[PDB]
RNA sequence: CGGGGAAUCAGGGUUCGAUUCCGGAGAGGGAGCCUGAGAAACGGCUACCACAUCCAAGGAAGGCAGCAGGCGCGCAAAUUACCCACUCCCGACCCGGGGAGGUAGUGACGAAAAAUAACAAUACAGGACUCUUUCGAGGCCCUGUAAUUGGAAUGAGUCCACUUUAAAUCCUUUAACGAGGAUCCAUUGGAGGGCAAGUCUGGUGCCAGCAGCCGCGGUAAUUCCAGCUCCAAUAGCGUAUAUU
């Protein structure tokens, strides 16, 4: 089993670290590559441009088509999927404009029915989809 | 102009009227112009005074963009057998 | 560098279980008996016994002859029967323990106005309390939450320059008397 | 349960209401479809 | 940048600490000095590097990781305000100076208290109690609901006067006006399970969409979208990310 002297510290502990390193929730944390592999470089939201309007097709059993976006963030020039949340909202969405893009909720993992994708658009040219949706505020350009 | 759907297929349904809330594609000949554009709509109210009615931006320029117009037919259906119906007017 | 402190504290704690029936009906039952506006406030009371009982956790486990328990302890007991909590029969830091939510929810002016007969209804001590029509000695509270002490029940009055008090009638009397 | 049992049932009243037979029908018309024969004219003897 | 320390936490621990206190380091990058008790000083000097300002083209001048402000970067952060009255420091000094510091402005970072209504009579609706075979009838019974009626009590506001203060502002204190809910009107998320609260009504019809997960939509949609009703927290409440 285990070893249990009292001069066996530094065994324990060298053990301890090295096992941590199979942890994938820890590894995932410190091994640095997936703060250099995120997209959003450890940030809660980015800031893109649209490129293109694209329609990614639902999984298998839910048969819809679900309206995302390609747009290219402007901190490092990368390229990215995000899902226009809401029904009817795409149309306020236009060609190369300013989107305030956020997590999905899954922390990398892709959510739900669409496949890969994993960012949703928040704001608008500097205006919430959800105040454009609820007919609240006015889209500039 | 003529009212359709803002899809992504290639038939459009023309609309008959404007929505307050779908965003439609005012299809007419004008000269062209190069896409991205701002675009307003503006009515006569009374007097000369231009009313705003809606806005957006230019889409592409194409005559191929077909608009359909539908015509429901409706019609009472007085007998029904199973699978089968009898209907009049 | 400034001249201030930042040093503040949160005095409630939101329970970890959202939504389960008999934590919901305990609450309300509670909002209900002693008139209070929110949750908020049933977890803070619930949340100052916490801390009391905690404080005399730590007290038990320390020997019978340890100094520290006993200053400590003698203290609470103290800070508790004056309050008007504990009785002075049962001055004994393990009866501490055997303590509930209503008995702080028992103190509150609100429910001392209700009590002692100053008002008639625990909503109309409230609405008593906040406009001005309630002292305690010679200082006019207008929070409901003051925890009243066993010397200062005694005495709780009209807050003389009131209509219900000394004199001078309020707006409402002075605007009606005034229409013929 | 009671909701799912109530698809569940419904499940299976849909299967059974989804199910010259007419796969032989079809058959008979893709082979007409395909060249193979013109016209179907009638029925001569059926054993 | 380290520590004092922060958040969580039964016990053990895990994570954080740029950040007002202490110690360190640097004033765009390196380097070398002057003076002085104390500096390898940059609101001092001399060079090279990189930027960069005024030219009469001969030359001259730089250094906001000080306070305010701008650009730029961004998901991300305030006034080119007022004063040395407080706290202390500097000098030749009971006197002068101080963007140290104080004070107001922006500020839903976060934290504490706390309004958005209280009572009575009626008018219905139920619940028990008594009398009545029942239907029904009463109560000095209870519980609800009433753009119902009655009065009283108030603060948000507008405004005087005082106080506050360096001069103000704010809080506190007084006169004056100031409240019937059909507004001086509370929001944000939700109602398939987890998970509290609808197999309610209409629209769209495996479309649009919803949904963290499991899943729903293919016509009686318990999940979409509205209305009504209802639930949760409540001047707050959603989401995203990091960490426990």
């Amino acid at each position: 089993g285990k070893c249990r002297g009292l001069r066996t510290a530094r065994k324990l502990r060298s053990h301890r670290r090295d096992q941590k390193w199979h942890d994938k929730q820890y590894k995932k944390a410190h091994l640095g590559t997936a703060l250099k592999a995120n997209p959003f470089g450890g940030a809660s939201h980015a800031k893109g441009i649209v490129l293109e309007k694209v329609g990614v097709e639902a999984k298998q059993p839910n048969s819809a088509i679900r309206k995302c976006v390609r747009v290219q963030l402007i901190k490092n020039g990368k390229k990215i999927t995000a899902f226009v949340p809401n029904d009817g909202c795409l149309n306020f969405i236009e060609e190369n404009d300013e989107v305030l893009v956020a997590g999905f909720g899954r922390k990398g993992h892709a959510v739900g029915d669409i496949p890969g994708v994993r960012f949703k658009v928040v704001k608008v040219a500097n205006v919430s989809l959800l105040a454009l949706y609820k007919g609240k505020k006015e889209r500039p350009r | 102009p003529l009212f359709s759907q803002h899809t992504a297929a290639d038939k459009h349904k023309l609309q008959r009227f404007l929505t307050a809330d779908m965003a439609l594609v005012a299809t007419v000949y004008a000269p062209i112009t190069f896409p991205p554009a701002s675009v307003l709509l503006f009515k006569q109210k009374s007097n000369g005074m231009h009313s705003l009615i809606a806005t957006g931006h230019l889409m592409s320029v194409d005559p191929d963009r077909m608009v359909i117009k539908r015509v429901v037919l409706s019609g009472h259906p007085f007998k029904i057998f199973t699978k089968m119906a009898v209907v009049r007017y | 560098p400034v001249a201030r402190s930042w040093v503040c504290r949160k005095t409630y704690v939101t329970p970890r279980r959202p939504f389960e029936k008999s934590r919901l009906d305990q609450e309300l039952k509670l909002i209900g008996e002693y008139g209070l506006r929110n949750k908020r406030e049933v977890w803070r009371v619930k949340f100052t016994l916490a801390k009391i009982r905690k404080a005399a956790r730590e007290l038990l486990t320390l020997d019978e002859k340890d100094p520290r328990r006993l200053f400590e302890g003698n203290a609470l007991l103290r800070r508790l029967v004056r309050i008007g909590v504990l009785d002075e029969g049962k001055m004994k830091l393990d009866y501490i323990l055997g303590l509930k939510i209503e008995d702080f929810l028992e103190r509150r002016l609100q429910t001392q106005v209700f009590k002692l007969g100053l008002a008639k209804s625990i909503h109309h001590a409230r609405v008593l309390i906040r406009q001005r029509h309630i002292r305690v000695r010679k200082q006019v509270v207008n929070i409901p939450s003051f925890i009243v002490r066993l010397d200062s029940q005694k005495h709780i009055d009209f807050s003389l320059r009131s209509p219900y008090g000394g004199g001078r009638p309020g707006r409402v009397k002075r605007k009606n008397a005034k229409k013929g | 349960h009671a909701y799912s049992e109530e698809r569940r049932s419904a499940r299976l009243h849909e299967k059974k209401e989804h199910s010259v037979d007419p796969k032989t029908r079809l058959l008979m018309y893709k082979m007409v479809n395909s060249g193979m024969l013109e016209t179907i004219t009638g029925c001569i003897s059926t054993g």
